[PDB]
C-alpha cells in the first residue's frame, strides 16, 4: 500500500536532532512544485449541465400563450330560437340559465352592430489627434461630453437593434475623444471633489496544483 | 484572410523567418483586401515591429516592407500632431470656470456604465424583438465562460489578516461565486419560467373563489349559481 | 446545525469547508486542501471556500447560499426538501421557493431593448352634491 | 405511547357536514357564503346526502335566508340595493332558493317542502308579484 | 475512472507518543501519496519577469519569492490600523 | 375528484348503491343527448 | 427596489479591450498587478493629490497614466443604485344645478 504522512510542523529553526516514534518509519524531504501555473480550464468546464434543463436559446419562449383569465370566458345568455317564416306567436326565445335578460342582451347586440519616441508612445487615442478640443476649449467644456454620451447611447441602442456584437469604428474614436476631455479638466482644473467610489477588490489569477493521490481504476 | 492575426500566429508559433508569408502580389495582396492600419494600441504594433526587425535580413524578398515604412510615417506624423495639439490644447485653457460636482458625478457614472455594455438611465410577442433579447443572454453566456477558473480577489482588507506564506485567507472567493450565480442563474432561466405558469395558471386559474370584488359581483355569482341547475325530471 | 464529513479522510470540519464543484456532494477541511490530498483528477480550481456557521438575520441571501440554491435546482429539478437541505436546513421550502421566483434573472436585457382624472372630478362633485339637502 | 392509539377519523377535526351545518347557524358572513356554495355543490352532485327526509333540521335553516328576501322583492321596484351588505342577503337568499329547487327533485325530499305551510306563501308571493 | 476509494489509513499500534506535530484523526492519518508543497497562492500577472515582451542571457538574483506575490505596503496597514481605533 | 368523511344513517355499501342509482340515470341522461 | 446587481468588475470592457485587468486578459505603460494594487492602496489613504500616489506606485508612472488608468476602475454597485383644467369643468356645473 506504501502509505505517505503530513507535513510537520517543525520550524526552520529548531535545530533538534530528528527523533522518531518508529524506527520502521522513514523521512523524504517534499521538493516544492513551482512554474508558471498550468492554463486552469474555463468556467463552461466548471459547472457544466448535469440536469435536463434546456439552454434559454430555444424557441419556446413564450410564458403566455393559451392563458385565457376567467374575466375572458363567455358566460350563458339568452338563446333566440326561430320557428319558420310564418310562425309570429310562438315563444320566441329561450332562457334556462343566462346571466342577464333578453332586453339587455338586444341592447349588447344593438351598440355592437521616423522617429524613435514617436513611434513607442502610441494609442488609439490618439490617431485622431483633437481637431475640435483646442476650439471647444476656449468655451464651456462639458457641453460636448454629454452631446458626446447621447450619441454613445444612441449608437449602442443602433447596436442592439441590428444583433451586431463588435462595436463600430465610429464610436470607438468617438470614446476615446470622450475620455481625454474628461482627462484634461482633472490635469488643468482640480474640481473640489473628483469623487472615489471603489469596489476596493480586482481580479487576480491564483496558483493551481493537481492533486497528489494518484488516480484509481 | 486575417493578415493582422496571420502575423501574430506567426509570431507565437515562433516561425516567422521560415516562411514570412511569400510578400508578392498574389498573396501579400490577398489579405490586404498598402496595410490596413492597425486598431489596437501596441497588440497590432509590436507585431509590425517584430516583422520589420525580422525581416531586416532577407531585405530584398519582400517588397511589403514599404507599405509598412509609410504606415510608421503615418504613425509618427499623427504623433506629431497630437503632441503639437496637446501643447496647445493645455494652452486654450480658460483661467476659471468651477466645473460642477452633481454633474462629473453623472458623466463619471454614465461613461463607466457605457464602457462595459450595460444599460445606462437617462437622468439627463413579436417574435422579432424576442430573438434580439435572446441573442443578448448568449453572448452573456459565452463571455462568462470563458473567464479563467483560477480566478480569486485581493481586497484592501486581508492586511487586517497578516496572511503568511500559506495561511488561505478567507476573503479570496467573493468574484468566483458572483461569476457562478450569474452563469447558473442564465442556465435555470427555462426553469423559472415553467414555475411561474404553474403558479399564475393555478391563481389565475381560479379568479373568482379568493378574490373578494369578484365574487360578490352580480354577473359572476349568477354565472356560478347558473352553472350548477340540476336538469329537470321529467315525472 | 449540521456537520461535515471531510471527503478523503474522516475528519470533521471546523467552520469552513471546500466544495467540489465536479464531483458536487463532497467536501474538505482546510488542511486537506493546503497539501492537496484530493486526488489527481481533481484540480485546485475547482474548490469553492465554503462556510459552515449560521448566518445573519433572515431574508439576506448571501452568495453562498445562492451559489448552493442554483446548485441544488441543477441537481434535483424537483424535491424542494431536498434543496432546502442543500441550502443548509435553517431554510423552509415556502421561502427557497419564494426566492427562486423573486429573481430578476432577464430584467436588464428586458430594459435593454425595450426602453381618469374626469370621471373622479364627477365623483366628487357628486360627494359633494349628497352633503346639503339644499341641491 | 398515549399518542400512537388515536382514532383516525376524527383527527381531521368536525367533519364537513357538521361544518356546514355550523356555518350558517354562526353569524360570520363569509362563513356562510363558503356553506351555501357547498350545499349547492352537494345538491347538485349526491342530492341523496341533503335529502330532507334524513336530516329534519335543516329546512328551517334556509327559511331563515329565504323568508326575508320577501322584503326585498317588495322594495325592489326602486333602487333599493344601495350598499354592499344587502346585496349580500340578496345573493345568499337566491342561493338558498336554489338548493332548494335543486333538493326538490327526490320525491322524498317534496313532501316536507310541500307540508310546510310557508314556503307556499313566499312563491305565491313571487308569482304575485 | 472511480471516486469514491478511501485514500486514507491508519495502523492499529498506538504510537502517539511523540506525535502532537502530524495531522491526527482525533491515531495518526496515513494517506496514498504525498502532500504537495505551494510556495505562493496569487499569481503576479504583469512583472515582465513573467510576462516576457517581445522588445529589448541575463541573470538575476531577486530577493525571496515574495516579489511575485502582491505583498501590500507596511504604510496602508499602519493607516488601516490607525483606522481602528 | 374530491372526496370527503361525513355521518350518514346509512352503511358504506347503501351509499354506494345509492351512487350506482344516480350514477346510472345521469348516465343514460348524457349518452341519450 | 429590488435589482440584479450589476457586477462591473467581472465585465470585460468593449470599446478598448486593453484597460482591463491583468486576469481578464488572456517609463512603461503594462500595469502589473503589484502597481495596480499601490495604485488602488494610494487611492484609499491620499484621496487624489496625483504626485504622492504616483511615486507610491513606483515613479514608472506618470500623472496623466495614473488618471488614465483611474477614469476605468469599477464602481461600487450600491452607487449605481444610489445616484440613479379638468378641475372647473365640473365646479362650474355643480354650482350652477
Ligand atoms: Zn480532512
Amino acid at each position: 500500500m506504501d502509505l505517505f504522512s503530513s507535513i510537520i510542523s517543525k520550524s526552520n529553526l529548531d535545530k533538534r536532532p530528528h527523533e522518531l516514534p518508529n524506527t520502521n518509519f522513514k523521512i523524504n524531504n517534499v521538493l516544492p512544485q513551482t512554474d508558471i501555473e498550468n492554463e486552469a480550464p474555463r468556467l463552461g468546464f466548471v459547472g457544466a449541465n448535469t440536469s435536463n434543463i434546456p439552454d434559454p436559446t430555444l424557441p419556446p419562449t413564450e410564458m403566455m400563450t393559451r392563458f385565457l383569465h376567467p374575466n375572458w370566458y363567455a358566460l350563458p345568455t339568452t338563446v333566440w330560437l326561430k320557428y319558420g317564416n310564418y310562425n309570429s306567436w310562438a315563444p320566441s326565445f329561450n332562457e334556462n340559465g343566462t346571466v342577464v335578460d333578453s332586453t339587455t342582451r338586444g341592447l349588447i347586440w344593438l351598440e355592437r352592430i521616423i522617429k524613435l519616441q514617436n513611434l513607442y508612445n502610441w494609442t488609439p487615442s490618439n490617431y485622431i489627434g483633437d481637431d475640435e478640443i483646442e476650439n471647444f476649449r476656449n468655451g464651456t467644456p462639458d457641453k460636448l461630453v454629454s452631446d458626446s454620451l447621447l450619441k454613445l447611447k444612441r449608437l449602442r441602442k443602433e447596436r442592439i437593434l441590428n444583433k451586431v456584437l463588435k462595436p463600430t469604428t465610429e464610436e470607438r474614436e468617438l470614446y476615446f475623444k470622450v475620455k481625454r476631455i474628461l482627462k484634461e479638466v482633472i490635469l488643468a482644473k482640480k474640481v473640489s471633489k473628483v469623487p472615489i467610489n471603489n469596489v476596493r477588490a480586482f481580479p487576480v489569477l491564483q496558483t493551481n496544483y493537481n492533486g497528489s493521490i494518484p488516480v484509481v481504476r | 484572410l486575417q493578415e493582422q492575426s496571420e502575423l501574430m500566429s506567426t509570431v507565437m508559433n515562433n516561425t516567422p523567418t521560415t516562411v514570412a508569408a511569400l510578400a508578392a502580389v498574389a498573396a501579400a495582396s490577398e489579405t490586404n483586401g498598402t496595410i490596413p492600419k492597425p486598431r489596437s494600441s501596441a497588440q497590432l504594433e509590436q507585431l509590425l515591429y517584430r516583422y520589420r526587425a525580422i525581416q531586416n535580413h532577407p531585405k530584398e524578398n519582400k517588397l511589403e516592407i514599404k507599405a509598412i515604412e509609410d504606415t510608421f510615417r503615418n504613425i509618427s506624423r499623427d504623433q506629431d500632431i497630437y503632441e503639437t495639439k496637446l501643447d496647445t490644447l493645455r494652452k486654450s485653457i480658460d483661467k476659471g470656470f468651477q466645473y460642477d460636482e452633481d454633474l462629473l458625478n453623472k458623466h463619471l457614472v454614465a461613461l463607466q456604465l457605457l464602457e462595459k455594455d450595460t444599460d445606462v438611465p437617462d437622468y439627463f410577442g413579436d417574435p422579432d424583438t424576442e430573438i434580439r433579447i435572446s441573442a443578448r443572454i448568449s453572448n452573456r453566456i459565452n463571455e462568462l465562460e470563458r473567464l479563467p477558473a483560477n480566478l480569486g480577489t485581493y481586497s484592501l482588507d486581508d492586511c487586517l489578516e497578516f496572511i503568511t506564506k500559506d495561511d488561505l485567507s478567507s476573503r479570496m472567493d467573493t468574484f468566483k461565486i458572483k461569476a457562478l450565480v450569474e452563469l447558473k442563474s442564465l442556465k435555470l432561466l427555462t426553469k423559472q419560467k415553467s414555475i411561474r405558469q404553474k403558479l399564475i395558471n393555478n391563481v389565475a386559474s381560479q379568479a373568482h373563489h379568493n378574490i373578494p370584488y369578484l365574487r360578490d359581483s352580480p354577473f359572476t355569482a349568477a354565472a356560478q349559481r347558473s352553472v350548477q341547475i340540476r336538469s329537470k325530471v321529467i315525472v | 446545525h449540521k456537520v461535515y464529513i471531510c471527503h478523503t479522510c474522516g475528519n470533521e470540519s471546523i467552520n469552513v469547508r471546500y466544495h467540489n464543484l465536479r464531483a458536487r456532494d463532497t467536501n474538505l477541511c482546510s488542511r486537506c486542501f493546503q497539501e492537496g490530498h484530493f486526488g489527481a483528477n481533481f484540480q485546485s480550481s475547482d474548490f469553492i471556500r465554503l462556510e459552515n456557521n449560521g448566518n445573519s438575520v433572515k431574508k439576506n441571501w448571501s452568495d453562498q447560499e445562492m451559489l448552493l440554491l442554483l446548485e441544488g435546482i441543477e441537481m434535483y429539478e424537483d424535491q424542494w426538501e431536498k434543496i432546502a437541505d442543500h441550502v443548509g436546513g435553517h431554510k423552509r421550502v415556502e421561502d427557497c421557493i419564494e426566492k427562486f421566483l423573486s429573481l430578476p434573472i432577464e430584467d436588464n436585457y428586458i430594459r435593454e431593448v425595450v426602453g381618469s382624472k374626469l370621471m373622479e372630478c364627477v365623483n366628487d362633485a357628486v360627494q359633494t352634491l349628497l352633503q346639503g339637502d339644499d341641491k | 405511547n398515549v399518542f400512537q392509539s388515536l382514532p383516525k377519523e376524527t383527527a381531521r377535526g368536525v367533519d364537513d357536514l357538521t361544518r356546514m351545518e355550523m356555518a350558517l347557524l354562526s353569524g360570520i358572513p363569509e362563513e356562510i357564503k363558503w356553506s351555501l356554495k357547498k350545499y349547492l355543490t352537494y345538491s347538485n352532485k349526491a342530492p341523496y346526502m341533503i335529502s330532507l327526509r334524513t336530516l329534519p333540521d335543516l329546512l328551517p335553516l334556509f327559511k331563515t335566508f329565504i323568508l326575508p328576501l320577501e322584503r326585498i322583492v317588495e322594495g325592489l321596484n326602486k333602487s333599493s340595493i344601495c350598499d354592499s351588505k344587502a346585496m349580500d342577503s340578496l345573493q345568499m337568499g337566491l342561493n338558498a332558493l336554489l338548493i332548494l329547487r335543486n333538493l326538490a327533485q327526490d320525491t322524498d325530499s317534496v313532501q316536507i317542502l310541500v307540508k310546510d305551510r310557508e314556503i307556499k306563501s313566499f312563491i305565491l308571493f313571487i308569482l304575485k308579484k | 475512472i472511480m471516486i469514491d476509494a478511501a485514500s486514507s489509513f491508519v495502523l492499529p499500534i498506538s504510537i502517539t507518543k511523540n506525535v502532537d506535530v502530524l495531522q491526527r484523526t482525533d491515531e495518526i492519518l496515513w494517506f496514498r501519496g504525498p502532500s504537495v508543497i505551494v510556495n505562493e497562492r496569487i499569481i503576479n500577472s504583469g512583472d515582465p519577469h513573467l510576462s516576457l515582451p517581445l522588445n529589448r542571457n541575463e541573470k538575476e538574483s531577486l530577493p525571496g519569492p515574495f516579489v511575485l506575490g502582491l505583498r501590500p505596503s507596511a504604510k496602508f496597514t499602519a493607516h488601516r490600523l490607525s483606522m481602528l481605533r | 375528484a374530491v372526496f370527503d368523511l361525513m355521518t350518514s344513517p346509512f352503511t358504506q355499501e347503501e351509499v354506494l348503491i345509492k351512487e350506482i342509482d344516480f350514477l346510472k340515470n345521469k348516465l343514460l341522461d348524457l349518452q341519450s343527448l | 427596489k429590488k435589482e440584479f446587481p450589476v457586477n462591473l468588475t467581472i465585465k470585460k470592457n468593449v470599446y478598448d479591450s486593453a484597460q482591463d485587468f491583468n486576469a481578464l486578459q488572456d517609463v512603461k505603460k503594462n500595469w502589473s498587478d503589484q502597481e495596480m494594487l499601490l495604485l488602488l492602496e494610494g487611492i484609499e489613504m491620499y484621496e487624489d493629490q496625483w504626485e504622492k500616489i504616483a511615486d507610491h506606485v513606483g515613479g514608472h508612472k506618470r500623472v496623466e497614466d495614473c488618471i488614465e488608468k483611474f477614469l476605468s476602475l469599477p464602481i461600487e454597485d450600491n452607487y449605481i443604485r444610489e445616484v440613479v383644467s379638468k378641475l372647473m369643468e365640473c365646479v362650474n356645473d355643480a354650482v350652477q344645478t
